[PDB]
């Protein structure tokens, strides 16, 4: 009835993610996107993918 | 002689003073010249980039859409891969990827 | 450098020097060797001197 899977999900939520995702940063500027100590860097090649 | 001009795709917010000076296309600097330990460090300037620019030591590539091992522009522009193969008409930048 | 006072939350220094690591070029090896210089990684070929 929606209210207990987002119940569930609330639940499994709280421990389910260890550490900060990598698709939520999107406050770094350029030069900080750029630079090669970005763990994300490596995983941007094709601008449509 | 008409001389043909390749487009390679790189983001829109990119420092325009790189282009004001003798710069590279690929988006960051490489090349044999930049040696003196071993013999494996064409591949380490060229493609690894979990170390600067050799050039300019502050960030890795200008673009990251034209310089890493497999991205758009090396997989469509470097001869190995030989996607343009098939194509009668010179490159004007395969000389810079390859 | 060692030899200051350090800080009280191992994690705290560990958190501070992995941010610090972030936008530098010349930085101490990750293993943290104990019993040691200190020397930065080696990188490729020199450009500019």
């Amino acid at each position: 009835t929606l209210d207990v899977q987002m119940g569930r999900f609330m639940e499994t939520w709280a421990d389910m993610m260890p550490h900060h995702p990598h698709w939520v940063n999107e406050h770094l500027t350029i030069l900080q996107f750029i630079a090669p100590s970005n763990p994300r860097l490596r995983f941007e090649l094709n601008p449509a993918f | 002689q008409a001389s043909v001009c390749e487009f390679v795709a790189m983001p829109v917010s990119t420092d325009l003073q790189y282009f004001r000076t003798a710069c590279n296309p690929r988006g960051r600097a490489s090349g044999m010249l930049y040696m003196g330990d071993r013999d494996a460090d064409i591949e380490a300037i060229m493609f690894d980039h979990t170390q600067s620019d050799v050039a300019y030591t502050d960030r890795a590539t200008l673009n990251p859409w034209a310089s890493q091992k497999h991205s758009y522009g090396d997989r469509l522009y470097n001869g190995t891969y030989n996607l343009t193969g098939a194509s009668p008409i010179y490159s004007p930048c395969f000389k810079f990827f390859t | 450098s060692r030899g200051g006072v350090p800080m009280l939350h191992d994690n705290v220094t560990e958190s501070l020097r992995r941010i610090t690591a972030s936008g530098g070029r010349l930085n101490p090896t990750e293993p943290l060797p104990i019993f040691g210089g200190l020397r930065p990684a080696t990188s490729a070929g020199i450009a500019r001197g």
